[PDB]
This record gives C-alpha cells, structure tokens and sequence, in this order.
C-alpha cells in the first residue's frame, strides 16, 4: 500500500500569504489528487490529475508535482481557506490518502476575557452542582485552566472544550466545567478559575462567593 | 443535479451488524463506481472499499476484509454498506463517495453527507438543560454573556439555537465533552448588549434527536 506523508500537519497563515504544502508517496505514482475538508461536513473534490481545479475551486489553488512528490499552492490565503487538505492517489490498489495538512488562520496574540458562572438553582435541586469558567476570544490556542475551591486547587473534576477557530476574528473560546456535589459545593465559599495565557502579563483570577 | 443521499445516525451495539445506504440521484450509479469512506472522530479518511455496480465487482482495503460487505442495487439506485461484529473501533462518520474512474478523471467528485456510526448498548438519554445567567460577573465593556449547559445526554448530537434562530451573532457552542460518566455535556454561551437584558428574552431552543427531546430554557438575569 502506497503510503502517503502530508507535512506540515499543521500549519497557519495570514490572508495573503503565499501557502504551500507537501505530500510525499512512499513509492513512485502517476498523478496525485487532493481533497478539502471543513469541519462537520464532507470533503469536497479540490485538485485532480496533480494540476486541475476541481468545479468551484479559484484560481488561487494550484498543485504540482511528479513521482514521489507533490504539493498543493495558495498564491493568496483566504480566511475561508482555512481546512483540512488530504491528498489521495489512484496508481495502486488499495486506495490511500495522506492524514491531512490542517490549515489554520495567524493573527496577533489575544488575551482571554474570563467570565464564571455560578450553578443554577435549578440544578442545585437535583442534588449537583456546576461550576462554568468561559475564557473567550484568545489567540494562540493554548491555555490553562485552574480551579480553586476555597483555594484548594481542583483535579481530575473538571471538563474542558475549546471551539474552532473563529473565522470572523481568528480567535478560540474555551468553556470549563467544575462538577461537584451539592454536597460539597455548599461547604465552601469562594469559587474561582485561574486563567493563564500568553496574552496576559500575569494569570487572571475570577471568582464568586457562594450565596452572593 | 447529482445527490448522494445517506441514511440517518445510528447507534448499534457492540457485536451486532449495521447496514448503511446512500440513494443516488441525478445520474445512473451503474455508470461510475460507489466507494465507502471511514473518518473516525478527530482523525483522517480511510478508503473502505468499493463496488462496480455495473458488474456487481468489489474491492477492499485489506483491513476492512471480513468487516465490511458492499453491495449495490441497480434499480432503487442505492449503495449500501454492512458491518459486522461492531466495535468501538466502527464508531466513525462513514462517507459514500462516486468516481467515474478512467473516463471521468477517477477522483471523488460528489460525496454523501455522511452517516455517524455510534457502537453502544446503552440506551439514550435526554440531557437536562440549566441557564447560565448573565450578572455583573459576565459582563464587559457595555455586553453580557449568558448561556445554557445541556449536562448528561448520549449518544451525540444535541442542537442548540437562541431565541429559535434569531440570535446568531456572537453565539459560541462549544464541542460536547465526555463526562467521566459516559455521557456527554455541551455549553452554548451569547454575549449581547448589557442594556438588553432587562428588555429583551433570551432562550435556548435545544433538541436531542435521540431521544426526541426539546426543550427550551428561558436564561434570566442574576443580579447575585
Ligand atoms: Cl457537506
Ligand atoms: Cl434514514
Ligand atoms: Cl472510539
Ligand atoms: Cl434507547
Ligand atoms: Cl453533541
């Protein structure tokens, strides 16, 4: 089976840059053919026959290549560009595709606002309570999380998600969830998530006091 | 116009078999080659196999031999796809996909919306849904952040819209978390004019198709 190496696996760009990236084939084949793919949907058919633009595709895309190497081209970055481009060749049997070159949009360092959100009473009647730390429109993605219960440090009861890239402004959000019971949640008094991100000069702390 | 049709989420317990389909439309699926595609959660596409349905011949990758059948028929213009002694490795977005082989350039050229394959005995289960209020602790520069957590459901999805579709700016809904528990729990968060709060509603339509759940949470101030 031919074998198919995409690099870089991850990579980012501003609108206008030049963009190009790689696929290596661990033996020789004819032509290679390439793939966009978006979150949540189905891929779509984007370079053919190495060269071709698929229907659809602009003029900016462009693919190249021979033998064991070829390489898909953006002149000029679009925000609507960012994806997954998978190649995919169809010399040899069985069919194969590379694991994708996630193309992601660069912009200037962003820091978090950080908002917490005490659980509802409603919830409280079912004998849990949920603790919500939102962190919202950060850029680079990368982020800590820390949550102190009477400032005792929080493990292993939490939950965390962070969206896509927002294609409006290029930033993440992340949403943080404490999960303790009612119990619990109403021997202590003061609430609070510990933010730490590249954006910030020092960690932000917000926090409530129970029952106020 | 060509359309691939893909049938509808599925949740199969381990060790039983699972048929999928995708109806063509729009062109004569003897004509080009039905091809199957696996994507797992957060990982690439994998080429299952493929049939022929002009001769009935079919291929597959070697992994898949034993663990998938492909059939086709001719006259309802339908691909199928069957697995066998489910997994959780089966768990994945399963692709229908066409090719018109050496006359139509080979490539994927159309493509189905995918099937969601979910392998579990357990049985569905509706989340509830909880506001996030907005307060003097989610507020910045004249706006306010609210939301609503939908804790505890499975299998996935749930949908989540505000105010049946009317708020979309500034809405995030977060991707489900997997709880230690085995169920999943989502956020949706919207952040609006800190002057509305007292003079417009805010709700969050949520729908659970698996377990024909809707419920709409009316999210209200908290003045702590
Ligand atoms: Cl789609
Ligand atoms: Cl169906
Ligand atoms: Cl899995
Ligand atoms: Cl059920
Ligand atoms: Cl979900």
């Amino acid at each position: 089976q031919i074998v198919l190496t995409q690099s870089p696996a991850v990579m980012s760009a501003s609108p206008g840059e030049r963009v190009t990236m790689t696929c290596s084939a661990s033996s020789s084949v004819s032509y290679m053919y390439w793939y966009q793919q978006k979150p949540r949907s189905s891929p779509k058919p984007w370079i053919y026959l190495t060269s071709n633009l698929a229907s659809g595709v602009p003029a900016r895309f462009s693919g190249s290549g021979s033998g064991t190497s070829y390489s898909l081209t953006i002149s000029s970055m679009e925000a609507e560009d960012a994806a997954t481009y998978y190649c995919q060749q169809w010399s040899s049997i069985p069919l194969t595709f590379g694991a994708g070159t996630k193309l992601e949009l660069k912009r200037t360092v962003a820091a978090p606002s950080v908002f917490i959100f005490p659980p509802s009473d409603e919830q409280l009647k079912s004998g849990t309570a949920s603790v919500v730390c939102l962190l919202n429109n950060f850029y680079p993605r990368e982020a800590k999380v820390q949550w102190k219960v009477d400032n005792a440090l929080q493990s292993g009861n939490s939950q965390e998600s962070v969206t896509e890239q927002d294609s409006k402004d290029s930033t993440y959000s992340l949403s943080s969830t404490l999960t303790l019971s009612k119990a619990d949640y109403e021997k202590h008094k003061v609430y609070a998530c510990e933010v730490t991100h590249q954006g910030l000069s020092s960690p932000v702390t917000k926090s409530f006091n129970r029952g106020e | 116009e060509v359309q691939l049709q893909q049938s509808g989420a599925e949740l199969v317990k381990p060790g039983a078999s699972v048929k999928l389909s995708c109806t063509a439309s729009g062109f004569n699926i003897k004509d080009t080659y039905m091809h199957w595609v696996k994507q797992r959660p957060e990982q690439g596409l994998e080429w299952i196999g493929r049939i022929d349905p002009a001769n009935g011949n079919t291929k597959y990758d070697p992994k898949f031999q034993g663990k998938a059948t492909i059939t086709a028929d001719t006259s309802s213009n339908t691909a199928y796809l069957q697995l066998s002694s489910l997994t959780s490795e089966d768990t994945a977005v399963y692709f229908c996909t066409r090719s018109r082989g050496y006359f139509g350039n080979y490539y994927f050229d159309y493509w189905g919306q995918g099937t969601t394959l979910t392998v579990s005995s357990a049985s569905t289960k509706g989340p509830s849904v909880f506001p996030l209020a907005p307060s003097s602790k989610s507020t910045s520069g004249g706006t306010a952040a609210l939301g609503c957590l939908v804790k505890d459901y499975f299998p996935e999805p749930v949908t989540v819209s505000w105010n049946s579709g009317a708020l979309t700016s500034g809405v995030h809904t977060f991707p489900a978390v997997l709880q230690s528990s085995g169920l999943y729990s989502l956020s949706s968060v919207v952040t609006v004019p800190s002057s509305s709060l007292g003079t417009q509603t805010y709700i969050c339509n949520v729908n659970h198709k698996p377990s024909n759940t809707k419920v709409d949470k009316r999210v209200e101030p908290k003045s702590c």
